[PDB]
RNA sequence: GCUCGGGGCGUGGACUGUUGUCGGCCGCGCCGGCGGCCAAAGCCCGGGGGCUCCGCGCCCCCGGCAGCCGUCGUCGGCACGGCCGGUACCCGCGCGCCGAAAGGCGUGCCCCUCGGGGCACUGCGCUGCAACGCCCUGCGGGCUCCCCAUCCGACCCGUCU
RNA sequence: AAGCAGAACUGGCGAUGCGGGAUGAACCGGAAGCCGGGUUACGGUGCCCAACUGCGCGCUAACCUAGAACCCACAAAGGGU
RNA sequence: CAACUAGCCCCGAAAAUGGAUGGCGCUGAAGCGCGCGACCCACACCCGGCCAUCUGGGCGAGUGCCAUGCCCCGAUGAGUA
């Protein structure tokens, strides 16, 4: 399936390589089933060839005429959703970054501790099922 | 490039100062230099050869320089270290001081975790973001000369005597070091317990799981 | 070397802007070359006249 | 000077060992190197794996030439008179007792050699000649 | 200063880092060979 | 991106379900050389892209070349999907050396499912015919549609294949339901233990 | 584009001849090149083939680059294009939708490579002239953007998105 | 014991010796190519330069009263896009080791 | 006064293998600056035009502007490692003082005139530093065959050609 | 017509391995002391087989021979809604 | 709607020991054309160590003697008849 293709402004996309390596973008103008003109609010625009970049579920409502500034206004109106997106809602990459930066002494010590508390929960639950069984 | 620039575009600015200080005395080692020293009555053969003297002096200074800076990445006294090599490797330990040898004094408190006083190399170590406060610890007693491991000269005693085989060639525990270690360790424990759960953490060990990347892991 | 380019920066003004949207060029002024060369041998002595 | 040159010679080795081609399957054809005269030999054409040929470049450092691995220069010593020449060198030269010399005459060579302090291999050769493993 | 040429006699350049452009073509066709002022200095700074 | 499937410290079980025959064979062969112990399961259900006609004729001409001027002693064609797969790996791997013979011996082919491997076999990073295709991309032809036209081993296999799938399907679903249920009450039981602080940092580490 | 793609070069020159009151001027066909290396040879060749001057009597004043024309967005480069196949050079007029001059080269180069089988000894173009979205006349690529730029038809076939998957 | 801590028997991140440095035609055993497990890219394998390598093996014979023997080495520089690395050893590793796991330590740490 | 041995004290030397380091050579990844290419994408403000003539919108140009860009050139900074060697006559360097240490400590001159900088000013002597094992108990090792790995294997050589 | 017979120029083989062309005396790359370390050529990078199942943009669906690297292991007139 | 242009695929294209893009196999290729990076890679190239040969030095004033010696150079080294 050669990603989402269309004729319309406003569909958000998520990285599968570019430069940038973070970045979420919206398609401001549309130019065949490969190329797209992508921009993001405080970030430099590029019209770029993307056989292998795929577009996410969430769409933001924006119109024709795309400055740099117009995009920012739409982002302010939206906002909110972006926070959720990182964890779960299409993207998943941004939350994955956090895992890597979490093996750093204090962070690692805390991380191991979470699992230990979880260990106890599994035992407690298992007892309830076990009594019912036998 | 940046440290070496002063010397490079000077040539011998430091070494110029020393001659002029000597000359501040008046008139001196120009005259003394020709007269100065020994020679003429040889040994063995030609005596074509080598050292003591002159040569030793720059070499000792140069070997001192890697001990901070080059090896170090940056590390202040009381940084928590990971020993990646050495015997005690995988233990997280607290940094007491840097020796003249360039090896590091460390000590994990003996009771909680097995690490003794010990010398370890700087090169092995990963510098972690944690610091434990070594404000009022007497690290002073332990020095470079403190760490001489006795050789298998003879018996440990005064010398000149017929001896017995019950020496420790590659090892030696002085009794004095064991007494001293307890005192220094006591102060460290106070700092360690101040931040919670650090005490258990040191003994546990860090190692890289399958799928873990040492490059991404960097503390 | 830099002042040669700076001289033509000052004098010329017809070269740069419009000409991308057109072909040919007009007049004004010309920068000379005067260059020795360096020659490095890419290809061996095998199989050549 | 002398010491790193010794290290280079002993550790590196061009103990390639120059075996004649088809020495393995013809017994009478000698182990000793002789140069393939014919064009048709692969060894002549310098194919690798066919046993590389002796050349000067394989050669060791000039100082380390004809030296025992101790860094002593080996000299086969026939009799007592020749020991006096070795005495001048001491460290540099070694004494090794000749094949021709019989057991009684070996003993006088050893005791004199001890005085020179060129004990190495001289004593060892003699000890076997007595009776010893 | 054609006698401030009067060279050593060969500069023994290194083989280029990042390699050559193909040997079988001239400069125009994406080969290396022949005249080019800009890209000769680039090449010589690989041949350090 | 990063390959989640391939060489593993210990964890090599390979799904062949709707994989590409030669794509799978190539990567599996590399793993065998690397010293991994690869168990390919669902061997008959692997697909070869292209129209039936050109896939079939490839094997058909090989059968003719096996067929005549006869001793025995070598020229051979495999009738079975499992042994066609084995032959493919025996073309990838140097089949003229003891190391490659050993690597070949670390390959196992199981049809349907082995006696219960209750760990699922999981897909190799985009190996599959299904996805690599936009849907279509013309036809594909199964090994099990090729091998029925070549003779026995498939003919006995096909009846047996069905039976294994039905039995394991039932059990696998029922354990899934109970396993899922544990997680539902887990979040309630993380609150219940007074509360938690460290563990609510954990969904920020998804 | 990054690590070029083949920038079109606004190549400046003369036609250096004799201390006489006459002189030819420079003439240009605007050529895609890699930098200086590709540019110099074709610059001589255009003059030499058409009019003849020489190569030594061809003088290169400067080479000047290109900076963003079309502001990233789309405008319809009218190209007349010559491809060498089985004989000499054959006509083509492709007027297409494109980003900018880098990309414009790419789109023509791939069409030549595939269809007409083409490498460097084929020549470039004849002229490049942009035109407006409604005005541009031929077909395929241009139509999809044309219908969007004056809208009402932005809002047509918006249904493939989420339905690429299933919904 | 001393040098002992609180768990991980596997002290190292894993690696594999695929082969030696090679053409299609020939090998040079002097340099060995190791593909290091979990190392996807050229950038990541750049970390591994300077690290110590051990090939630990067991043998029928005892030595200094131990059947376990080891050959040590060091990582020289990276090789290729896939996270392969170049390595030298004090004495060359046995080429039967093609397809074996070998151990790449953290031991001298640049970080 | 010396020498052999013993007594008494201090320094620590025995093949070979290992690890730390200084210097040289080479690779390695990453970060930063300036200029070129009238500089301008760019954004806010302002003005006019075209196209669209269904209007949004699209385009184009010009003046003020955070801004950051692809390519060319150059300089600047880091972080690591391989290999070789330990520099055996001018490579490097010490010779008064303090400072575990590294390191710094004269003076004049001039630029900066702040922080600091550059620039001048004596002669001799001389080229390897830290550590571990053991030398004997015991053992590193060398060499041959074999097995496994790997490879040119144009059949082995000669001759004719 | 010929891997043919005979000239002209030049390079090779003969006097040439090594690397490449699966394999090949002559083609391609390059002339070769002995080694360590670096870096390339030719040619490659799915696996064999050292090395991107790398990115980009097209084309191809081949039941009467799918296609796949100069020399080179052949191939054409002519036909296809 | 018609006539063309030229890509790949199809036809034209039929041989004998069974068979060869070298093999396996490969269909958003691992195919075919092409671009862009990264990367792989000869006894080649570089740097260092080292051998002989050649070249240029140098050091005998005797009383350690190879002075056809010793020591410093740098470049070079395939090799049949």
């Amino acid at each position: 399936m050669p990603f989402k293709r269309f004729v319309e402004i406003g569909r958000v996309a998520l990285v599968n390589y570019g430069k940038d390596y973070g970045r979420l973008v919206v398609i401001v103008d549309v130019v065949d089933q490969n190329r797209a003109l992508v921009d993001a609010p405080d970030m430099v625009r590029c019209q770029i060839n993307f056989k292998r970049l795929s577009l996410t579920d969430i769409k933001i409502d924006i119109k024709r005429v795309p400055k740099k500034t117009t995009l920012i206004k739409a982002m302010e109106e939206a906002d909110v959703k972006n926070k959720w997106e990182n964890s779960s809602w299409g993207k998943k990459l941004i939350v994955q970054k956090r895992r890597a930066s979490l093996n750093d002494f204090d962070r690692f010590k805390v991380m191991l501790a979470k699992i230990k508390r979880g260990g106890a929960i599994r035992q407690e639950l298992a007892k309830l099922k076990k009594t019912a069984a036998a | 490039m940046a440290p070496t620039s002063k010397m490079a575009l000077g040539i011998k600015r430091a070494s110029r100062s020393h001659t002029y200080h000597r000359r501040g005395l008046w008139a001196i080692k120009a005259k003394h230099g020709g007269a100065l020293p020994k020679a003429e009555k040889p040994a063995a053969i030609a005596e074509p050869k080598f050292y003591p003297a002159d040569d030793v002096k720059p070499r000792t200074v140069s070997t001192r320089k890697p001990h901070p800076t080059k090896l170090r990445s940056t590390i202040t006294p009381g940084t928590v270290l990971i020993l990646l090599a050495g015997r005690y490797m995988g233990k997280r330990v607290v940094f007491l001081k840097q020796l003249q040898s360039g090896l590091l004094l460390i000590t994990g408190p003996f009771k909680i975790n097995g690490v003794p006083i010990r010398r370890v190399n700087q090169a092995y170590v990963i510098a972690t973001s944690t610091k434990v406060d070594i404000s009022k610890v007497n690290v002073q007693k332990f020095d470079d000369k403190y760490f001489a491991r006795e050789k298998k000269t003879r018996a440990k005693k005064t010398e000149g005597e017929l001896f017995e085989s019950d020496k420790e060639a590659t090892k030696n525990l002085p009794d004095f070091k064991k007494d001293d270690q307890k005192v220094i360790d006591a102060e460290l424990i106070k700092a360690i317990d101040a931040v919670p759960d650090l005490k258990n953490y040191l003994g546990a060990r860090f190692s890289l799981r399958d799928g873990d990347k040492p490059h991404e892991m960097t503390f | 070397a830099e002042q040669y380019a700076g001289e033509y920066e000052a004098q010329d003004k017809e070269l740069v802007q419009l000409k991308r949207e057109a072909r040919m060029k007009g007049g004004f002024y010309v920068s000379p070359e005067a260059k020795p060369l360096f020659v490095v041998r890419i290809r061996g002595i095998n199989a050549m006249h | 000077m002398a010491v790193p040159l010794l290290t280079k010679k002993i550790v590196k080795k061009r103990v390639k060992q120059f075996k004649r081609p088809h020495s393995d399957r013809y017994i009478g054809l000698k182990t000793s190197w002789r140069r393939p005269k014919g064009i048709d030999s692969r060894v002549r054409r310098k194919f690798k794996g066919c046993t590389l040929m002796p050349n000067i470049g394989y050669g060791s450092d000039k100082k380390t030439r004809h030296y025992l691995p101790n860094k002593f220069k080996k000299f086969v010593v026939h009799n007592v008179s020749e020991l006096e020449l070795l005495m001048m060198h001491n460290r540099t030269y070694c004494a090794e007792i000749a094949h021709n010399v019989s057991t009684r005459k070996r003993k006088e060579i050893v005791e004199r050699a001890a005085q020179l302090d060129i004990v190495v291999t001289n004593k060892l050769a003699r000890l076997r000649s007595q009776e010893d493993e | 200063f054609k006698e401030a040429n009067n060279f050593l006699w060969p500069f023994k350049l290194k083989a280029p880092l990042g390699g050559l452009k193909k040997k079988r073509n001239h400069y125009v066709e994406g080969g290396d060979a022949g005249n080019r002022e800009n890209y000769i200095n680039q090449l010589v700074r690989r041949m350090n | 991106m990063v390959s989640g499937s391939g060489v593993c410290a210990k964890r090599v079980v390979v799904d062949a379900r709707h994989h590409m025959l030669g794509r799978l064979a190539s990567i599996v062969a590399k793993e065998l050389l690397n010293g991994q112990r690869v168990v390919v399961v669902r061997c008959e259900e692997i697909c070869m892209s292209g129209g039936l006609v050109r896939q079939k004729m490839k094997y058909l001409r090989f059968l003719r070349k096996r067929m005549n001027t006869k001793p025995s002693h070598g020229p051979i064609h495999f009738r079975a999907p499992a042994k066609i797969l084995w032959r493919t790996i025996r073309g990838m791997i140097p089949h003229k050396t003891a190391r490659g013979e050993a690597a070949l011996a670390r390959l196992k082919a199981y049809e349907g499912v082995p006696p219960p491997y209750d760990r699922t076999k999981r897909m190799v990073i985009p190996d599959a015919l299904k996805v690599l295709r936009l849907q279509p991309g013309h036809r594909y032809c199964l090994l099990g549609q090729l091998s029925k036209e070549v003779g026995w081993n498939y003919a006995d296999t096909i009846r047996e294949l069905e039976e294994k799938r039905k039995e394991k399907a039932k059990v696998s679903y029922d354990r899934r339901k109970q396993l899922a249920k544990l997680r539902v009450k887990a979040e309630k039981a993380a609150e219940e233990k007074l509360g938690t602080q460290l563990e609510i940092l954990a969904p920020i580490k998804y | 584009m990054g690590a070029f793609r083949f920038h079109q070069y606004q190549v400046v020159g003369r036609g250096l001849p004799t201390p006489t009151d006459e002189h030819p001027k420079i003439y240009r066909m605007k050529l895609w090149a890699t930098n200086e290396v590709r540019a110099k040879s074709k610059f001589w060749y255009f003059l030499r083939k058409l009019k003849k001057v020489k190569k030594s009597n061809g003088q290169i004043l400067a080479i000047n680059e290109i900076f963003e024309k079309n502001p990233t967005t789309i405008k319809n480069y009218g190209i007349w294009l010559r491809y060498q196949s089985r004989t000499g050079y054959h006509n083509m007029y492709k007027e297409y939708r494109d980003t900018t001059l880098n990309g414009a080269v790419e789109q023509m180069y791939t069409e030549m490579a595939s269809r007409h089988r083409v490498r460097f000894p084929c020549i470039q173009i004849i002229k490049t002239a942009t035109v407006h979205f409604k005005l541009c006349k031929r077909d395929n690529t241009k139509q999809f953007h044309k219908s969007d730029i004056k809208f009402p038809l932005v809002y047509r076939k918006v249904r493939p998105p989420t339905r690429k998957l299933k919904t | 014991m001393k040098g002992r801590q609180g768990q991980r028997v596997r002290l190292y991140v894993r690696g594999t010796i695929l082969g030696y440095k090679r053409s299609k035609s020939n090998q040079y055993e002097n340099t060995s190519l190791l593909q290091i497990e979990g190392v996807n890219t050229k950038e990541e394998v750049g970390w591994y330069a300077g690290k110590r390598i051990a090939y630990v093996y067991k043998a029928k014979t005892k030595s200094n009263d131990s059947t376990i023997r080891c050959i040590w080495g060091k990582v020289t520089r990276p090789h290729g896009n896939s996270g392969v690395v170049r390595a030298k050893f004090r004495s060359n590793l046995p080429p039967t080791s093609m397809g074996k796991k070998v151990r790449v330590f953290m031991y001298p740490s640049s970080i």
